[PDB]
């Protein structure tokens, strides 16, 4: 979750956010570089009294002007493609769970072995127990495994949804007749937060996510237990 | 033909400040009050 | 001196660093002094 | 075949008009005698209540709202079936 | 007085009605829609009629009767039809990218295949082949047309133009006998949706082809056009060969490589 | 006498001033919408208690701004008013089509407010993706209206397109080539044909979903085998080219008011700005998918993707640096157009980068419908065409109207817009990155700060607007007329005087061949 | 840009009349709505 | 296909588009359709610019391929020059129409 | 069919200074004023559907 006053992302619970994070360290460098180049350059035009209105040749400057910033766009792009292709490379996961979104709630499903499923709804802000999230907790939260590779497979029953956990780097869309995959693993034990990330009417700023990562034993036994 | 000049090619006359400064409030005042109005108009249906 | 809205046509007077020297003299019609003066100014400026 | 005829030198409208009169109103003929033979009412299929058919979010703007623009009653089914 | 050659245009109320009578038709179709009412829909089509017939009235006035379409002036509306056809183009493009979006990944409510379980596709051989030979000799007879005016000769001008339209008139009658017997129809899923929206939209646009052509036909017979300027003429068959050439795309897309 | 010049016009001018006139009063209907977004927001709960209300607003709000304010404004005010006297034109070409393009309007806006009036309005978001723009999930008028008022704007903007690329070709100067057209003339023609691309495609899109809604079509719809998909990629297609539809003819004035205010007779690297503009536009019809990063696409079309869109840096930043090398050596006049401009320059500079950031479909997994997003056009959007926007209005004000400004007053309103939007928008970019959803009508706690700062800014840029309104009203009820205007030698729109006269260039401009 | 003297000058107090009343054709309606907001959920 | 009946421009163009055909033939260009060619635009051979009224914009390219245009308003009178290359261009009134 | 554009060239070409539209004679201003009113008329009508659409029903 988001604290009180923060600037940047989320700390990571994935070593793919993590890649992430380090990636847009590096783009923003290069943005806060190139932004503060122009402003200076602006204040250096307008800073002398010194004149020089006659036709300027264009040609030599040109070259340097699209030269450096093709250079720059490919020092963001070689880092930028390489996590995208460490994102979709093979994972071979233990375990496939799928959520199903709605007008206003999600459902889930753990179908490897028995059938499992409920539904997830926002606890009301008059309802919530003491030092509890207004709009963030769930009365029935996604347990999973922790330090597993995991498949989320995501859907939808009516209108589009999206699903997104920003501490794991993740969202997807979750539209009605297709079934969209990502790929999940958190590093830690904990609770980690998320909300509808697509416009699906009257209550699309009231349906979080809410995952529950323990280790494996009690995943187990609190699957058997929700039967 | 048309009255052409300063004042005189626009849909509003500004021969006035006064009566121009009320067409103007009128003007942008009830597009300004317009989303106000809509807002109000929903909340009471529903 | 005194520029009508008519005369937008005509080359006019500007005061401009990069325009030092404008395309009319500021004052166009002299008095009888400054039309003297201008007599004196084709003798010796010492 | 780019074509098979070969004609340059004082064509304009004659060419045209040859064209129009020795080629592509007898294709005309041709394909309306082809379709003339080739058409008889045929076997209507046997009805299935698919769901990706005869779709029905909201009812049509015209008669009872269950009925399309150009119902043909031998060929076409309503969600229920064939109108008999 | 002006010494350049363009058409400073009288000021005109037809911008506005027609502006309007969009209001009307689009409103009304809401109307219709939704509170089962076609009267504004009626109004606005009346209205749209009455605004095309007096402006294009205008513009021959202009053109035929007063002699403003100097080269320059009709340099420009070459440009405009054109322009204006390049973006009919664009449009259709979007109905052949849904078209092909829906049949080349077949979602599983299908059955996963193309056509879709239960949809029986028309005989590509047999009327939409009769169709396809239609438009193609409608494009030889304009052409014919076209020449025979360029010639100075008004008779077969007129008997070229009278047969591309009525080679419009038959493409028309075939395609509303062919919704007429078809057994699927618009609501039977992505199919007859590709299929009659694409095919309608063409349709549409052959009606107001031959309409144009019409205009085009009585013109001629009121001596209106020279064996040199004659743009009415040029732009009509302009957009009559875009017609032909949109039809040959869904004949090979939708009836031949999408049966 | 009224009716003729005003409702049967076929006046280049009048209509220009017509479309500012509608412009910026949409302007008004768009920043209310705005207020009550940023009311809603400044403070943890709800204001309005009904979030349908909400989403309605958010989505009028952009509809407004969009296609009512700012297209008008920049293409069919300016553009309108300028591209004939800067090329030397009597007029546009089809100058009664002219007027139709702007009558389209007042109908295309009433469609608008019909949606929000009826049932309970078009709570979609600007995008209007089906299955919630639906029948189901948005029953009745609303959609359908909101629809209709695309289609009309739709055709208004063809028929303008086709006017002015008409225009501009045919209509020059016999010894002036395309490469001796001012820039903003070039800025105009691009915007046209990009226009004349990509409305057509949406107004497939639209037509596809009105006949989903109402004929019983499935193209979105998973049950007839369509997919919501389509329509995205539909949408999108124009919706790209859409944005540099809006920014392009901002481009254009800035690159005149740059120059005027540097005291230069030309732009540096007319050559290269040509090519910029014309490269900007071509690249802007291979990269719409950059919008569905998140919808389950390939992992080499997202490559491809993130790719082709950072490839529009390298033409954007030859424009950005061109306007630099403008400014070098300049004799450099502080009017208040010129502080626009030099706040477009920077600002616009700032929400490109943001863009590069986007493209990169990895950091866009997290960043998609956030508030970074949000941030990112506020600082390329509102304030770059409205920059540009404000800066065209005050350099262009006296030859429009043959009064001018208190540029002391023009000054004071550009401080505190610069202030204002700064605080709106700045802050939105922690708020993304930090994770907090747009399209939200509350937020959890962690949020408040920002969003209260942000709310207090909007007030600020309110504050500006209000102080808009009685800087032109002074203006009129001053009537100080225009005398003499520098520069005309390189800015033939001015040498008709001020206000030109009804028909200009009835005897054309004399240009050897040589 | 050179101008004329302004032909109906608009005074200090002129213009604080004219910047109050702009001011207000803003503020007095939609503070109204606002204000009211209670009323009309209410309803 | 071939007979009579449709009229030519000669019998039939009217109006303007008629006054321009007529001039062409004449070799004439009273509508300002072509570019006129550049004289030396010394003092001595100076541009002449045709005019109906006692001034004129001119625009001047001061060289080939120049993408900035010069313009100014060429008054009835003496010889003007342009102010960025400094070629005569001389006002030539009547010199159009009546 | 003869050839009457003549007589057509002479009558819009007229000194009477009457618009385009309105110079081919009285069926010109009564086509317009048809036209014109049903626009109109049509327009106030649809105001009046959306200020009856804007409520709820009985
Ligand atoms: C499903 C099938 C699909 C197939 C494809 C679809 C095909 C359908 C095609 C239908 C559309 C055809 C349009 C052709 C228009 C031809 C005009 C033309 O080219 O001549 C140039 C003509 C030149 O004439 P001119 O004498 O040289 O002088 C011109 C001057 O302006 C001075 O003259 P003027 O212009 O002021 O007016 C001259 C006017 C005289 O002026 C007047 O006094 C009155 C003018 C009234 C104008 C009406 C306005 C129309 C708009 C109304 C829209 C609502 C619909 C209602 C229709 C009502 C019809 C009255 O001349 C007339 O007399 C005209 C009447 C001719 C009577 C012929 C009747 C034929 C009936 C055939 C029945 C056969 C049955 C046989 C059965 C036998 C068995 C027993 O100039 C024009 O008229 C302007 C042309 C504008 C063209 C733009 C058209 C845009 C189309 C949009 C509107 C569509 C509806 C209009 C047609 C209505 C049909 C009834
Ligand atoms: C563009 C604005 C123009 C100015 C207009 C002024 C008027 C408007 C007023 C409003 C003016 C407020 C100015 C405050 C600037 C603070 C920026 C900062 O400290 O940012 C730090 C980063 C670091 O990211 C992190 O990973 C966070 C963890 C590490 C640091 C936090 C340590 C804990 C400290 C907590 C307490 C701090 C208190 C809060 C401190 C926060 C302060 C708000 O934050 C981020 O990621 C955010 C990324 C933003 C991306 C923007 C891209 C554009 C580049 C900048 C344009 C200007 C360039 C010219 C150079 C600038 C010259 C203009
Ligand atoms: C004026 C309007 C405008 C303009 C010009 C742009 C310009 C760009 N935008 Fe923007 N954008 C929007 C308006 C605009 N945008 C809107 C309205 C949305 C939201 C739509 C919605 O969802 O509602 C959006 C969303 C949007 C997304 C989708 C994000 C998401 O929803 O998740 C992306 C993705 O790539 C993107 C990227 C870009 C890029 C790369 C540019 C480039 O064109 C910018 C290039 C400019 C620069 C880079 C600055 C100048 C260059 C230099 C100084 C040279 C040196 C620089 C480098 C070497 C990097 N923007
Ligand atoms: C040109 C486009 C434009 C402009 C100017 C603006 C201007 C503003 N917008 Fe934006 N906005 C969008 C386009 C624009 N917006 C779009 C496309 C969305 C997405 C909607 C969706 O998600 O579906 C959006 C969404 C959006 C959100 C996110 C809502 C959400 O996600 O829930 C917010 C939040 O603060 C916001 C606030 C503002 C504010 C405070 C201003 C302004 O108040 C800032 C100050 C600027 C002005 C006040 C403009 C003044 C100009 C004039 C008055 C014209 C004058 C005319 C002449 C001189 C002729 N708008
Ligand atoms: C898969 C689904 C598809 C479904 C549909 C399929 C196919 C649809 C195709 C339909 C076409 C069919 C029929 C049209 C037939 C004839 C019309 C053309 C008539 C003609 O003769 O065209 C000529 C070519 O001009 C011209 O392209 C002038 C062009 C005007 C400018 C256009 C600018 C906008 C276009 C953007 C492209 C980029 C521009 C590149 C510029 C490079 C310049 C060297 C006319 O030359 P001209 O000197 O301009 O004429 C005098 C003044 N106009
Ligand atoms: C003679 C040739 C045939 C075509 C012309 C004749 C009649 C149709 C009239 C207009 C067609 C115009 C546009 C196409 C729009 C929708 C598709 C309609 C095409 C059609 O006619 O398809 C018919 C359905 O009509 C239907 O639903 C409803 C048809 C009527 C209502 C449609 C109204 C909606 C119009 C949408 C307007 C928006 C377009 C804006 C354009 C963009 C502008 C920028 C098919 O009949 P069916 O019984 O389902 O199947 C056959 C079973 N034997
Ligand atoms: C059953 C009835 C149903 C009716 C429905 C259809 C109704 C209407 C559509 C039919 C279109 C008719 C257009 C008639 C135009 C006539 C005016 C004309 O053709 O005007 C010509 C100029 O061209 C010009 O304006 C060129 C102007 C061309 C206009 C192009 C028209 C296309 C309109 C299509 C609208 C598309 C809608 C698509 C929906 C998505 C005049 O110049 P010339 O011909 O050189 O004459 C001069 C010489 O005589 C001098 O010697
Ligand atoms: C459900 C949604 C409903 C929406 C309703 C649509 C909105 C309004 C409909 C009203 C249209 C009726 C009026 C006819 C308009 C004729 C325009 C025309 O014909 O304009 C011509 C220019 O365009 C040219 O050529 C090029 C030809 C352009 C023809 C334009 C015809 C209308 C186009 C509508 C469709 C646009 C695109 C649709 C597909 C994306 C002539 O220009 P003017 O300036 O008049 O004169 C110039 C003079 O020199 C001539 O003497
Ligand atoms: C792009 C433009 C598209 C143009 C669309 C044109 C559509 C034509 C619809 C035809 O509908 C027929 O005509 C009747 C009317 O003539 C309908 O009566 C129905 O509609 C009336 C609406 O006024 C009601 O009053 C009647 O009770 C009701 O039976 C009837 O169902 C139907 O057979
Ligand atoms: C987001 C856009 C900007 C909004 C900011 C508006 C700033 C406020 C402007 C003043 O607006 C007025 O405020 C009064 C209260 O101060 C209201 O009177 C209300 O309250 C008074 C005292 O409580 C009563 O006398 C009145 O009857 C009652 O209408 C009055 O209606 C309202 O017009
Ligand atoms: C050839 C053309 C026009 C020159 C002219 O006729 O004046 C010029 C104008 C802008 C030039 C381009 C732009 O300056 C941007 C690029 C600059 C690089 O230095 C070379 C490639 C580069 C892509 C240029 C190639 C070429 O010199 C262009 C395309
Ligand atoms: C009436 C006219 C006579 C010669 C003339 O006016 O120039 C002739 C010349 C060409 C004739 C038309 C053409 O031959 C084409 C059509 C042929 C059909 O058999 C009769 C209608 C038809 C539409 C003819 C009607 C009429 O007889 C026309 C128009
Ligand atoms: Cu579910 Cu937003
Ligand atoms: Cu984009
Ligand atoms: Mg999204
Ligand atoms: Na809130
Ligand atoms: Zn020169």
């Amino acid at each position: 979750m988001a604290y009180p006053m923060q600037l940047g992302f989320q700390d990571a619970t994935s070593p793919i956010m993590e890649e992430l994070l380090h990636f847009h360290d590096h783009t923003l460098m290069i943005v806060f570089l190139i932004s503060s180049l122009v402003l200076y350059i602006i204040s250096l035009m307008l800073t002398t009294k010194l004149t020089h209105t006659s036709t300027m040749d264009a040609q030599e400057v040109e070259t340097i002007w699209t030269i450096l910033p093709a250079i720059i766009l490919i020092l963001i792009a070689l880092p930028s493609l390489r996590i995208l292709y460490m994102m979709d490379e093979i994972n071979n996961p233990s375990l496939t769970v799928k959520t199903m979104g709605h007008q206003w709630y999600w459902s889930y499903e753990y179908t490897d072995y028995e059938d499992l499923s409920f539904d997830s709804y926002m606890i009301p802000t008059s309802e919530l127990k003491p030092g509890e999230l207004r709009l963030l907790e769930v009365d029935n939260r996604v347990v999973l495994p922790m330090e597993m590779t995991i498949r989320m497979l995501v859907s939808s029953e009516d209108v589009l949804h999206s699903w997104a956990v920003p501490s794991l780097g993740l969202k997807t869309d979750a539209i009605p007749g297709r079934l969209n995959q990502t790929t999940l693993m958190s590093s830690r034990p904990g609770l980690y937060y998320g909300q509808c990330s697509e416009i699906c009417g009257s209550n699309h700023s009231f349906m979080p996510i809410v995952l529950e990562l323990v280790p494996l034993k009690y995943f187990e036994k609190w699957s058997a237990s929700m039967l | 033909h048309y009255e052409e000049g300063p004042g005189k090619n626009i849909p509003f006359s500004v021969e006035n400040k006064w009566r121009l400064l009320a067409m103007m409030t009128l003007f942008f005042g009830s597009g300004f009050a317009a989303p106000f109005f809509i807002v109000r108009h929903q909340l009471l249906k529903k | 001196s005194v520029v009508k809205s008519e005369d937008y046509a005509l080359p006019s007077y500007v005061d401009r660093r990069d325009y030092p020297l404008p395309d009319v003299a500021h004052v166009k019609n002299l008095s009888a002094s400054q039309k003297a003066l201008k007599e004196k100014e084709k003798a010796s400026w010492s | 075949a780019s074509a098979a005829k070969g004609d340059h030198g004082g064509t304009g409208a004659r060419t045209w008009r040859f064209l129009t009169f020795g080629l592509a109103l007898p294709s005309v003929a041709l394909c309306t005698l082809n379709s003339w033979l080739h058409s008889g009412h045929r076997e209507r299929p046997a009805f299935i209540p698919y769901h990706h058919l005869r779709i029905r979010t909201k009812p049509f703007s015209w008669g009872d709202g269950n009925h399309t623009f150009f119902h043909n009653p031998r060929v076409n089914p309503l969600p229920t079936g064939y109108e008999k | 007085h002006q010494t350049h050659a363009y058409h400073m245009v009288n000021p005109s109320p037809w911008p506005l009605t027609g502006a309007l009578s969009a209001l009307l038709m689009t409103s009304g179709l809401t109307m219709w829609f939704h509170f089962n009412s076609m009267t504004l829909l009626m109004i606005g089509l009346t209205t749209n009629m009455l605004t095309m017939y007096q402006w294009w009235r205008d513009v021959i006035r202009e053109s035929t009767f007063q002699g403003h379409h100097t080269p320059a002036v009709q340099k420009g509306l070459r440009y405009g039809m054109i322009l204006f056809i390049i973006s009919e183009v664009l449009f259709f493009t979007g109905f052949f990218w849904a078209f092909y979006h829906s049949s080349l990944a077949p979602t599983p409510e299908l059955g996963g295949c193309w056509p879709p379980t239960g949809i029986h596709p028309l005989n590509p051989l047999e009327v939409p082949l009769l169709n396809t030979s239609v438009l193609l000799a409608s494009g030889v007879s304009i052409t014919w047309a076209h020449h025979s005016l360029m010639e100075g000769d008004r008779k077969h001008m007129l008997q070229a133009l009278f047969i591309t339209i009525t080679l419009g008139v038959y493409f028309t009658l075939l395609q509303a006998s062919e919704y007429y017997e078809a057994p699927f129809t618009i609501s039977d899923g992505v199919y007859g949706s590709t299929f009659f929206v694409a095919t309608g939209f063409h349709g549409l646009h052959v009606i107001i082809g031959s309409t144009f052509l019409i205009v085009c036909f009585f013109r001629q017979l009121k001596f209106h056009f020279t064996s040199n300027h004659h743009f009415g003429f040029e732009a009509a068959a302009w957009y009559w060969h875009f017609v032909d050439v949109v039809w040959l795309f869904l004949y090979v897309s939708i009836y031949w490589w999408g049966s | 006498m009224f009716i003729n010049r005003w409702l049967f016009s076929t006046n280049h001018k009048d209509i220009g001033t017509l479309y500012l006139l509608f412009g910026a009063w949409a302007g008004m209907v768009g920043t209310a919408l705005s207020l009550l977004i940023r009311a809603e927001l400044g403070q943890p709960g709800t204001l309005l208690g009904d979030d349908q209300i909400y989403n309605v607003v958010v989505t009028a709000h952009a509809f407004v701004m969009i296609f009512f304010m700012v297209m008008p404004i920049m293409i069919g005010g300016f553009g309108n008013w300028l591209v004939p006297l800067m090329i030397g034109a009597p007029d546009m070409a089809f100058p009664r089509m002219n007027n139709m393009s702007f009558w389209l309007l007042p109908p295309s806006f009433l469609l608008l407010l019909a949606s929000s009036m009826v049932e309970a309005g078009a709570g979609t978001g600007w995008t209007v993706y089906p299955p919630l723009a639906g029948n189901l999930a948005h029953a009745g008028a609303s959609v359908d209206l909101t629809i209709f008022s695309l289609h009309l704007a739709g055709v208004s903007s063809i028929l303008g397109a086709i006017n002015f690329i008409t225009t501009i070709i045919n209509m020059k100067p016999p010894a002036m080539s395309q490469y001796q057209t001012p820039l903003f003339v070039w800025s105009v023609m691009i915007t046209a044909v990009l226009l004349l691309l990509s409305l057509p495609v949406l107004a497939a899109g639209i037509t596809m979903l009105l006949t989903d809604r109402n004929l019983n079509t499935t193209f979105f719809d998973p049950a007839g085998g369509g997919d919501p998909i389509l329509y995205q990629h539909l949408f999108w297609f124009f919706g790209h080219p859409e944005v540099y539809i809006l920014i392009l003819p901002g481009f254009g004035m800035i690159s005149h008011i740059v120059t005027y205010y540097s005291g230069k007779k030309e732009p540096f690297g007319y050559m290269g700005m040509v090519w910029a503009m014309m490269s900007i536009g071509f690249l802007g019809f291979i990269v719409w998918a950059h919008h569905m990063f998140t919808v389950g696409m390939d992992v080499d079309t997202r490559a491809y993707f993130t790719s082709a869109t950072m490839i529009i840096a390298i033409p954007t930043g030859v424009k950005v640096f061109s306007w630099l090398a403008t400014l070098h050596g300049g004799n450099i006049k502080w009017s208040p157009a010129m502080m626009w401009a030099l706040g477009f320059i920077f600002l616009f500079t700032v929400g490109g980068l943001t863009g590069i950031v986007l493209a990169n479909s990895s950091l866009d997994i997290v960043l998609h419908d956030t508030y970074y997003v949000v941030a990112h056009f506020h600082y390329v959007l509102s304030m770059g065409a409205v920059f540009a926007i404000m800066g065209g209005f005050v350099h262009w004000f006296p030859l429009f109207s043959g009064y001018t400004l208190n540029d002391t007053w023009a000054k004071i309103h550009f401080a505190i817009m610069f202030v204002g939007v700064n605080m709106t928008f700045f802050p939105q970019h922690f708020l993304g990155l930090s994770g907090m959803p747009r399209r939200y009508s509350d937020y959890p706690d962690a949020y408040t700060m920002w969003n209260t700062i942000s709310s207090m800014g909007s007030f600020i840029s309110l504050t500006a607007v209000m102080l808009m309104v009685f800087i032109i009203w002074e203006a009129f009820a001053s009537k100080r007329e225009v005398l003499t205007v520098d520069l005309t030698t390189t800015n033939l729109e001015w040498l008709n005087g001020c206000p030109p006269p009804y028909h200009t260039f009835e005897e054309p401009t004399y240009v050897n061949l040589k | 840009i050179t101008a004329k003297p302004a032909k109906t000058p608009t005074s200090p107090k002129e213009q604080a009349i004219g910047l109050s009343v702009t001011f207000l054709s803003f503020l007095l309606p939609a503070g109204w709505v606002l204000y009211h907001l209670d009323n009309y959920k209410k309803s | 296909a071939s007979g009579g009946g449709v009229p030519t421009d000669e019998e039939q163009a009217t109006g303007l588009e008629r006054e321009v055909m007529l001039a062409a033939r004449k070799g004439q260009d009273p509508y300002n359709i072509l570019a006129p060619k550049a004289t030396s635009g010394t003092k001595e051979d100076p541009n002449l610019v045709p005019s109906i009224t006692n001034k004129r914009i001119v625009g001047c390219i001061c060289e080939e391929d120049n993408s900035t245009v010069i313009w100014f308003w060429l008054h009835k009178g003496e010889a003007q020059r342009c102010p960025s290359c400094g070629t005569h261009y001389k006002l030539v009134p009547h010199q159009l129409a009546h | 069919f003869e050839n009457r554009v003549a007589e057509k060239q002479k009558l819009f070409q007229e000194d009477n200074g009457l618009p385009v539209h309105l110079k081919g004679g009285a069926t010109d201003n009564i086509l317009y004023r048809v036209t014109m009113t049903l626009c109109l008329g049509g327009t106030l009508y649809s105001l009046y559907c959306l200020g009856w659409a804007s409520f709820p029903h009985k």
